[PDB]
């Protein structure tokens, strides 16, 4: 809506299909923790174990933490092997992402049943995405599949602010409301770049 | 004599993981903060000691 | 502190005999807590030179 | 420069005193001066120091004006130095200093007088290459001077150039090379005209 690429009434319907999808996902019997471990210490240990299969990074916040989500079973002993190694987690909190293929299906078809209804239209500025890490294209911005991959793929933050800088922001202002965004934005952008360019986080 | 760098006394960026940054301390414990700082934003540190 | 004054004096010996190298020093208050390690090397990377 | 300004009694507390040709120094002595003393003092030694006090607790006429002349510190750069050799000079060269400041004081003779000047050389300000303890010494003196005068003691660090009558003609080549970097020479009376008037004033 920011980018100009939706109208307030197709902003105003979309949120609440993605709303009821997210009931589903956080009711659901899995958990999530956050590791401070990154995402090449953690997609080695996630990979080279099959006796602990059911489970996934979520989010790629900023370069010292990870989140971890899925199988509550899973996700508690990927947490507990970290504490026992070397490394802080968080305690368990409630799941991120889709936890069986029976949920996709449905969100699928309730999500084609509403984004067909939306009257979108080509972005006034870039519009970046934690889905792709990259400047969404018109014809994925109208697919559901882009939509719905926020339930299924790793939230990219981390990506999207490096390419925030490499095409040239200097200033970068949070709408802070929940998830404290700025924080992390700071500390992924501030060790990137060239040496001495300036950068204001308000 | 000292000058407030009041004007443009914002930190910037620091240039990227390119090379590590040792830190020599008097204490351990502080050679392990700033490492353990300097770690959160991805340039790569060591702590050393006497 | 009085013991303090061998690093002024090591700092502007290199200044003058290791002229391809940048160097900085950062005088801290010796009673209130140190700051970030990014506030640190953020303000030196601003130095070229010394 | 004390005998152009009116003193009266005065010591050149020294070790040079008993072994320079100082036939002149006592022949300008004789305007406005009245009482001269030579010593052979080493101000290196505790209990010589205590000698000066023992010295200056004698019937002479109050003491109200002190001045530590400069002193040649040996050469060095960060090259052909080590941990042992700083430690051994650098000692070397504040073990005096110190330990006047310090025993003047201690016997309550500090405070009750108008100057107590330290050398210092104004190349120690910016550094100069080949120069490691000399420019550690006058850091240090610098520092002990302060804490007297924060205590409300008028002791002064002066940072001064290359006194005129101090360019020997025997060896001109430190003089040439301090020319040539922009450190030029001036002569000591002047340079105490216009330090000596200040340390009660400002």
């Amino acid at each position: 809506y920011a980018a100009g690429a939706l109208s307030l009434a197709d902003g105003a319907a979309l949120v609440t299909a993605l709303g009821r999808i997210t009931e589903r996902v956080a009711t659901g019997p899995g958990a999530s923790v956050w590791v401070r471990a990154t995402e090449d210490e953690v997609r080695a240990a996630l990979s080279g174990s099959q006796e602990q299969v059911g489970a996934a990074v979520a989010a790629v916040d900023e370069p010292g933490t990870t989140v971890v989500s899925g199988d509550a079973g899973a996700v508690a002993r990927v947490a507990a092997h970290w504490r026992a190694h070397g490394r802080a987690t968080g305690a368990p909190r409630p799941a991120r992402l889709l936890l069986s293929p029976d949920d996709e299906q449905a969100a699928l078809a309730e999500l084609r049943a509403i984004v067909a209804g939306l009257a979108f239209r080509e972005p006034e500025v870039p519009l970046l995405s934690t889905v792709t890490g990259q400047p969404v294209e018109p014809a994925e911005l109208r697919s559901a599949e882009h939509w719905l991959d926020h339930l299924r793929g790793p939230t990219r933050f981390l990506d999207g602010v490096r390419r925030l800088r490499t095409d040239g922001v200097t200033r970068l202002v949070g709408l802070d409301l929940s998830g404290d965004l700025t924080g992390p934005a700071g500390r992924s952008a501030a060790g990137f770049g060239e040496p001495g360019r300036p950068l204001l986080l308000a | 004599v000292w000058h407030a760098l009041a004007e443009d006394g914002r930190p910037g960026a620091i240039g990227g993981g390119t090379g590590s940054w040792l830190v020599f301390s008097d204490d351990p414990e502080r050679a392990a903060a700033w490492c353990d700082e300097l770690a959160l934003f991805g340039v790569p540190a060591v702590a050393l000691a006497g | 502190h009085p013991a303090q004054a061998p690093l002024t004096a090591l700092f502007t010996s290199l200044v003058w005999e290791h002229p391809e190298l940048p160097c900085a020093q950062v005088d801290l208050d010796p009673a209130e807590d140190p700051p970030t390690v990014v506030s640190l090397l953020g303000q030196v990377m601003r130095l070229p030179g010394a | 420069w004390l005998a152009a300004r009116g003193a009266r009694s005065v010591v050149l507390a020294g070790a040079e005193s008993e072994r320079g040709d100082l036939a002149g120094a006592r022949t300008t002595g004789h305007a406005g001066i009245e009482r001269l003393e030579h010593v052979a003092v080493d101000l290196s030694s505790a209990a010589d120091v205590a000698r000066l006090a023992e010295l200056c607790a004698d019937g002479r006429p109050p003491l109200r004006g002190v001045l530590l002349l400069p002193q040649p510190v040996a050469g060095g750069g960060l090259d052909e130095l080590d941990g042992a050799r700083f430690g051994a000079e650098l000692a070397g060269a504040l073990r005096g200093p110190v330990e006047l400041t310090r025993r003047f004081t201690d016997v309550g003779l500090t405070g009750g007088t108008d100057f107590f000047v330290l050398s210092t050389s104004v190349v120690s300000l910016p550094g100069r290459a080949g120069t490691v303890v000399g420019s550690a010494a006058d850091a240090f003196l610098t520092a002990l001077a302060r804490h007297h005068r924060q205590a409300g003691l008028p002791v002064v660090a002066a940072a001064w150039g290359p006194w005129l009558e101090s360019v020997d003609e025997s060896d001109e080549a430190p003089a040439v090379a301090f020319a040539e970097a922009g450190v030029y020479p001036a002569p000591g009376g002047e340079m105490l005209d216009a330090l000596l008037p200040l340390p009660a004033a400002g």
